[PDB]
């Protein structure tokens, strides 16, 4: 097949501009998401720290949908750059340097919890339990 | 080619080119001149700039100078002063010290204005006989007899108000490394350390521990779950869980938690032992509540809520391992290593790997002068620095103006030095009660062999009276680094020891072009890697902190080994231990570790041809040395920690020979057998024929013998 | 014996019981996620712990340059007259004197006690 | 120590110096009366009779099964000595706990003591109440077991994690 | 002689391994010496 | 159209992008891109056992770059881009990431003898 046999050779230009800011956008492989749910998403960073620092809160589907909070890695280019290559229709190829790096993950909407009652719960049921004893 | 049955003439050939370049007495010379070319420099280059305010200055120093050791006359006019005139007169042998500082004035009035003043006057520092900082470095026995010095005295003391005086190296355990005990008196089962420094740079080291508590705790309720991880963090009062910490970093989640602490999911004996930990800690299940738990028990109870917020913030991110990381960034490691630090404890519960020893000499480490003057000299520039505020601002309020070369109080650093050197109390003057005694003796001028058996001595820094007997007695891995004959009896016995003759203590380098060389060889990084990818791969650590990966260990062990062998890349004095069993290669590059050589042996045969003796006997007029022979991969220095991953030949013709034989694989042998005793008991003829407590009595005799 | 990790929050699946089908169903405590199990037994405890350590020792041992070695037990898997023996060297040290083998051929990482 | 264990010399001095409570290693010196002082039998027999002896020292190994029914016998072979219980069926009084405990022993650390379980199965109940209830084996079968199941008239705070509390507490404090 | 079994003679002299060996026993001979004296000193002090 | 709202295109395209890792004096060098932009020229030789590529500086840029293509399973990696209008765009999902080195990097012969 041509993965094996397969040749080629394109032109690569880094341009000094662009007219957006590129960043990565990760996703754990291991939750396999499907794109194709997404009818529609929101993105905005977060409220707790209260810009561009600001972790990405991202809202899929527009009212009813998913939600991930992105935190943005330590470094990007500390030591090497990173670029994004893109194929174009005269094949040749165009870089785009990465911006930054945010780290996505899922959240849960259920299970709220409020530690200050919980602090009290596994004290009670630490007596309880040691009471009525021999 | 091979030396066949010569060994006895070769063997002492090769020992002559050791002592006619090292000397006896480089233990102390190496570590000053390091102290004084790099560990000053970056103790005035790493402070925090004094900005200080309408306008507001700016002052920051960038560059040191020294110069020769000089006294001033009565009326001013300076001279050099000669070793010899600081006995007789009793003076002190000190040199100047200068600094450039830079100061600029920033008020935004149109214009920034800027000034620096050069070599400016700091105080005095002792300088060690014989450094590369003396007058008598690099002089020629004509001139050493010119100036009425012995050209045999070995230098390595200071001069101190007339008197010499000697710095005993201190022992000290290993840092940045994890230890399990079992404390059978107290609470807990088990327990974890791991005291951690951030390069140099952090006058305490936050030490934190990992517990356990009992099974045996009386008590129907925690009967049936079990022991619950704790720990024990610095700057709080109350014991903490585990996974309250675990959610302080994020991962509030309970997939993400148990996947830092368990390698390998198709292990129920040990997932069984970390649940009842989740079931106390289903209580602080949110970041900012967690935060809000630890933080309200400190050093300062906060009264409001975002102050706890904000100070658990920094404890958990300044004073947590910072030997990992202190930037507030790159928080992803510092949960790898705590999980790394839990796991480590649970094997140790289930009995798959042993407790960990106090007294195994490869956990030890040793203070020479350098990192003892440059711990002194830390707390001196910072309270001179603390002092030119005061003067600054009672002197700006009226607006007037500023002037330095007036701020600097001299006798700070000047009679700093000089007062706990002569006296010995390793602290301050008004702390004459806070300090560790016993450091800095004065020189024993008895015999020769008693001054010599003086600059070589190590000290125990554990108490004088204490009837415990494992911090007293011969441990094995004294083998060829401590003299094993030589020790004082009385009060002291086992506590103050002498190193053996060819023991070399290493000095200390970075880790930077080990680390540059690592990634470029196929070393997967901590984040961007799967948790599941971990369970068949070599965790790398380099000089104490994880740092990665690697799914071929070996053949990087070998390859290391190889370098070291011509030591091409790396410093001849790094460590690279691998241990085939517990899955991990460890690499040491720290100052305090001791070492001493061996000859390297390949299939059977030693690497030591014919070849390199009748060119090592002319080293008179052949500029061919001991160098020259660690250079060209044929012998090689080994630490203590390596020296259990070895496997040692007393000697070439006797063990080396194809029979039923005990051993096939030999990696290294011996110089001569005889280098495994100190200075005062090599004195001694035929000492294999005398009872041991007999030897004993000799070395400490030998001592006070007139000549 | 093992155990049981959510689908759909990634964390602890206990085991609950039903009134209705007698059956045992693994519950979340952070969502409610179900399913039935397959074994229908939780707990054990092995107190003989009679483990014997040819699962637990490594093939990779016959590169140590500091065990003794043998011509007379060769390996059976591959023919080679060349082994590596040791001792236990772990707890269950009652009566542990036995000698375990590792052929020392490459790729070959035979196991076997006597 | 160069001489089992008994203090002497200047340590047993200060013991005997001041009363402290605590020496470092007590002993009591026993002799016997009866025939028992000449044959070897009986002297072992009173010796396995003083010496204190646990549960965990003679189990082989512990398991928590799920039978909500008695004749669901989840284990493949237990089946046939339940089921001739099961034809002389008694105490199923409220319920049917559908929690089970199942314990394994050893033989070996079982006729060394001259214990066989029925006098433990006796104990475990005569003790401890009648919350528990014991069916076993015959010894004639190689493997001793014995399963429990708690008593019924409490199912008309889990049983599971109760249940592993009972077992956590009764190998310990077994008093055999 | 693995182990500490010193096989020579004090007119034949040892070998390596065994002066190793007998420094360790000597060594605590000596040790416990030093703590003798101290310890009876004290507590006859106090029964007189 | 607002602010917070992120366009999906390039994903529910399925759009593809490749990752490249570059060295900072190459990245120095090309700060002093040639032209508009270009750099250089990138070569691509697939065999039946065998796949290289390698980029060449261009002439005005030099006054051979092999890639080291690196796994990007594990992670599912998208770019996401803002705009000078500040408007919210996903390009594509990552397809390929890759780290050029220097050739012949000095000795590492050396290290392997
Ligand atoms: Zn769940
Ligand atoms: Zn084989």
């Amino acid at each position: 097949g041509p993965s094996s046999q397969n040749v080629t050779e394109y032109v690569v230009r880094v341009p000094k501009n662009t007219t957006k800011k590129y960043n990565i956008m990760a996703f754990n492989a291991a939750d396999k998401v499907n794109f194709a749910t997404w009818n529609q998403a929101r993105l905005e960073r977060d409220l707790s720290n209260k810009p561009e620092d600001q972790p990405w809160l991202l809202r899929v589907n527009g009212k009813s949908g998913r939600k991930f909070k992105g935190i943005k890695k330590g470094g990007v280019t500390e030591n090497t750059s990173y670029y994004i290559f893109t194929q174009c229709p005269d094949g040749a190829f165009e870089a785009f340097p990465v911006h930054n790096w945010y780290n996505f993950t899922p959240l849960a909407r259920h299970r709220t919890l409020t530690a200050e009652e919980a602090e009290e719960e596994w004290e009670r049921r630490n007596k309880v339990l040691n009471h009525f004893s021999i | 080619e091979i030396t066949p049955d010569l060994w006895q003439e070769a063997c002492w050939i090769v020992i002559s080119s050791y002592f006619d370049e090292k000397g006896l007495v480089r233990q102390q010379l190496d570590s000053f001149d390091e102290f004084i070319q790099m560990s000053v420099q970056r103790i005035v280059e790493d402070a925090p700039p004094i900005d200080l305010q309408p306008p507001r200055y700016l002052l920051k120093f960038e560059q040191i100078y020294l110069s020769k050791p000089t006294h001033w006359e009565r009326d001013g006019a300076p001279s050099p002063m000669m070793p010899n005139e600081a006995r007789l007169r009793n003076l002190t042998y000190s040199a100047p010290l200068y600094v450039d500082i830079t100061k600029t004035v920033i008020k935004e009035g149109e214009e920034q204005l800027q000034t620096q003043h050069q070599k400016t006057f700091i105080g005095k520092i002792p300088i060690m006989l014989r450094s590369t900082y003396c007058l008598l470095n690099g002089l020629t026995d004509r001139d050493l007899c010119e100036l009425n010095e012995c050209p045999l005295d070995p230098g390595g003391y200071f001069i101190i108000n007339g008197s010499e005086k000697v710095l005993i190296a201190q022992e000290k355990m290993a840092t940045n490394t994890v230890y399990v005990f079992a404390k059978k008196d107290s609470k807990y089962a088990y327990t974890g350390e791991c005291r951690s420094c951030l390069e140099n740079s952090s006058r305490p080291t936050s030490t934190i521990w990992v517990s356990m508590l009992a099974r045996g705790g009386q008590g129907a309720k925690k009967s049936a779950i079990g022991q619950r991880i704790v720990a024990t963090l610095p700057y709080i009062k109350q014991e903490v869980p585990i996974i309250i910490v675990f959610r302080a970093l994020g991962f509030v989640s309970d997939r993400d938690i148990l996947e830092h602490i368990i390698y390998d999911f198709e292990d129920p004996e040990m997932m069984e032992m970390v649940k009842p930990s989740l079931d106390e800690a289903f209580v602080i299940q949110e970041q900012n509540v967690a935060l809000n738990f630890i933080g309200s028990r400190g050093a300062k109870p906060g009264v409001t809520k975002e102050k706890r917020i904000k100070y658990a913030k920094e404890v958990l991110q300044k004073e947590m391992l910072p030997h990992v990381g202190v930037s507030d960034f790159c928080e992803t490691k510092k949960a790898y290593f705590l999980g790394y630090m839990v796991h480590r404890l649970l094997l140790a519960a289930l009995g798959r790997r042993e407790l960990d020893d106090r007294d195994h000499y490869g956990n030890k480490r040793l203070d020479l002068a350098g990192p003892l003057l440059a711990f002194l000299f830390r707390g001196m520039f910072k309270n001179l620095l603390k002092e030119v505020r005061i003067y600054a601002q009672k002197f700006i309020d009226r607006g007037k103006d500023f002037n330095l070369e007036l701020a600097i109080k001299t006798r700070i650093i000047s009679d700093g030095l000089k007062y706990s050197l002569a006296t010995g109390n390793w602290g301050d003057q008004k702390k004459a009660h806070q300090a560790r005694a016993g450091v800095s003796q004065v020189l024993n001028r008895l015999t020769f062999a008693s001054t010599l058996s003086h600059l070589r001595r190590l000290n125990s820094p554990i108490g004088r009276d204490g009837k415990l007997a494992k911090p007293r007695q011969l441990h094995n891995t004294l083998w060829g680094m401590v003299c094993p004959a030589e020790t004082p009896e009385g009060h002291a016995v086992g506590l103050v020891k002498n190193l053996a003759l060819m023991a070399y203590i290493s000095v200390g380098s970075q880790p930077s072009p080990i680390l540059e060389f690592l990634e470029e060889w196929s070393m997967e990084n901590l984040e961007e890697i799967s948790p599941a990818a971990i369970a068949d791969a070599t965790k790398i650590f380099v000089n104490g902190c994880w740092v990665g990966i690697h799914k071929d260990p070996e053949q990087l062990m070998n390859t290391l080994r190889k370098l070291r062998r011509q030591m091409d890349i790396i410093v001849s004095e790094v460590s690279m231990i691998r241990d085939i069993r517990e899955r991990e290669i460890r690499i040491y590059t720290d100052a305090g570790r001791i070492c001493r050589p061996l000859l390297i042996v390949e299939k059977q045969k030693l690497l030591l041809k014919k070849r390199h003796i009748d060119q090592l006997k002319e080293r008179e007029y052949n500029n061919y040395s001991w160098q020259d022979l660690v250079a060209s991969g044929v012998v090689e220095y080994i630490d203590t920690l390596e020296e259990e991953t070895v496997m040692l030949a007393m000697t070439p013709d006797d063990l080396q020979e194809k029979e039923v034989a005990y051993c096939s694989t030999y990696t290294h042998c011996e110089i001569h057998p005889s280098m495994i005793l100190g200075v005062c008991a090599s004195i001694i003829p035929f000492p294999d024929h005398n009872q041991s407590p007999r030897n004993t009595y000799q070395s400490a005799m030998g001592k006070q013998a007139m000549g | 014996v093992g155990i049981r990790f959510c689908q759909e929050c990634n964390n602890m699946l206990y085991p609950k019981e039903d009134k209705e089908n007698r059956i045992l169903l693994y519950a979340c405590r952070n969502c409610d996620y179900q399913q039935e199990a397959d074994n229908s037994c939780i707990y054990v405890n092995k107190i003989t712990h009679e483990v014997d350590e040819l699962t637990q020792i490594i093939a990779d041992v016959s590169q140590d340059p500091t065990l003794p070695r043998t011509e007379d037990h060769p390996c059976q898997k591959c023919g080679h007259k060349e082994a590596v023996f040791f001792q236990s060297h772990s707890a269950r040290a009652e009566d542990a004197m036995r000698l375990y083998y590792v052929c020392t051929a490459p790729h070959c990482g035979h196991r076997w006690t006597e | 120590f160069h001489y089992k264990n008994v203090t002497l010399g200047v340590p047993r001095l200060k013991e005997l110096i001041n009363i402290s409570k605590k020496p470092k290693t007590p002993s009591l010196t026993v002799f016997l009366l009866g025939q028992s002082a000449r044959d070897a039998e009986r002297a072992k027999d009173i010796l396995c009779r003083l010496e204190h002896t646990t549960l965990r020292k003679v189990t082989a190994n512990t398991a928590i099964y799920y039978d909500p029914n008695p004749q669901s016998t989840v284990v493949a072979e237990d089946q046939e000595w339940v089921n001739v219980y099961y034809e002389m069926p008694d105490f199923d009084v409220a319920r049917i706990s559908p929690w089970l405990l199942r314990v394994e022993l050893d033989r070996k650390h079982m006729t060394d003591r001259k214990l066989t379980m029925e006098q433990i199965a006796e104990k475990i109940n005569a003790g401890f109440g009648d919350d528990l209830n014991c069916i076993f084996n015959d010894d004639n079968a190689e493997k001793l077991v014995l399963r429990i199941r708690i008593m019924n008239s409490d199912e008309n705070m889990d049983d599971d994690v109760f249940l592993r509390c009972i077992e956590s507490n009764m190998l310990t404090d077994m008093t055999l | 002689e693995s182990r500490g079994f010193v096989e020579n003679s004090y007119l034949a002299g040892l070998t390596p391994t065994e002066f190793f060996f007998h420094a360790m026993g000597g060594r605590e001979g000596l040790i416990d010496t030093a703590v003798k004296t101290a310890e009876t000193g004290y507590i006859q002090r106090r029964l007189i | 159209a607002e602010r917070g709202e992120l366009d999906l295109t390039g994903a529910k395209q399925n759009t593809g992008v490749w990752l490249v890792k570059v060295p900072k004096y190459l990245s120095q060098q090309w700060a002093k891109a040639s032209g508009r932009g270009e750099v250089g020229k990138l070569r691509i030789a697939k065999t039946q056992g065998r796949t290289e590529v390698s980029f060449t500086l261009n002439e005005d840029l030099a006054n051979e770059h092999p890639f080291v293509l690196q796994s990007v399973g594990g992670q599912t990696l998208t770019v996401f881009t803002e705009s000078s209008s500040d408007k919210l765009s996903l390009e594509g999902i990552v397809v390929q990431r890759a780290e050029c080195r220097p050739a012949a990097s000095e000795n590492y012969m050396r290290l392997k003898r």
